[PDB]
């Protein structure tokens, strides 16, 4: 076992599991979820002593809500059996323990709803609403909403009433942001768009807006279950490891078109 | 942000 040396101690031992995913999304106009996936990773740190037995236990539906992994790689610590138990003796402190990804039940945390109304050839109205899909105990983090601009753009006016939001004219975008946002909820910005005239033949294309968040869960719908640790030489039980978990999910491409 | 598992 060339992972982890053999005289390690500690009195107080403990280990953190990271739950890290990025969910990606590409939305159709009219609400169809044309493609999406999570990509995740647990990262681990342990700080056990000896050389002690871990086994891993997830929502694995193939083992409540329980969920469906495509396809996933291990860290060579790991022994490969298909009862599909996790079983490693794990390096000291961090490690990446595995690597999965899914493409079914994904829980989508934003729903972004735009709406577009040209006036004559001299402005665009725009309003997009987000609603926040999950407990509403849960708050997002860092959400950015990025709403493209065309070239021939005058000048923009907006107002929302959460957040702070500016036009960045170089990156032709208004870029809305939001510290913090809650579960089961709603918000919208309106924006007004003064356009410069152009060559009425060439029509927009419109890129989609896309947002940016961060949120305490796992969109694939993972949950850990348990961490079992056995040391069979040592004298501590599994029940005298302090155990702890945290999840960490961001957006990918995360993509709705209007 | 760290819970514990339960």
């Amino acid at each position: 076992i060339g992972w982890r040396r053999e005289g390690i101690k500690y009195r107080r031992n403990e280990l953190f599991l990271d739950v890290l995913e990025s969910v990606n999304l590409l939305m159709s106009p009219q609400g169809q979820v044309l493609s999406a996936h999570v990509s995740g990773r647990v990262v681990m740190k342990s700080y056990l002593s000896g050389m002690p037995e871990c086994k891993f236990g997830m929502n694995d539906k193939i083992v409540k809500q329980s969920i469906a992994i495509d396809d996933c790689t291990f860290h060579q610590c790991v022994r490969l059996s298909k009862e599909r138990s996790i079983s490693f003796i794990p390096p000291d402190g961090e490690f990446e323990l595995m690597r999965y990804r899914t493409t079914k039940d994904i829980i989508l945390p934003f729903r972004v709803i735009p709406l577009v109304r040209e006036v004559g050839r001299t402005k665009l109205e725009v309003k997009v609403v987000i609603k926040s899909n999950f407990k509403p105990s849960l708050l997002a983090q860092k959400i950015e909403v990025r709403i493209p601009t065309p070239l021939n753009t005058s000048g923009v006016q907006v107002i929302c009433m959460k957040g702070k939001a500016k036009y960045k004219a170089s990156e032709n975008a208004i870029v809305w942001k939001i510290k913090r946002m809650a579960g089961m909820k709603e918000s919208q910005i309106s924006a007004e768009i003064e356009l410069l005239p152009t060559n009425d033949k060439k029509k927009w294309a419109r890129p989609p807006i896309s947002m940016n968040f961060e949120v305490p869960f796992a969109p694939s719908g993972l949950k850990v279950r348990y961490l079992k640790v056995f040391e069979p030489k040592l004298n501590y039980s599994d029940h005298d490891v302090i155990k702890w978990v945290r999840y960490i999910g961001r957006s990918g491409i995360y993509e709705t078109r209007c | 942000q760290y819970k514990s598992i339960l």
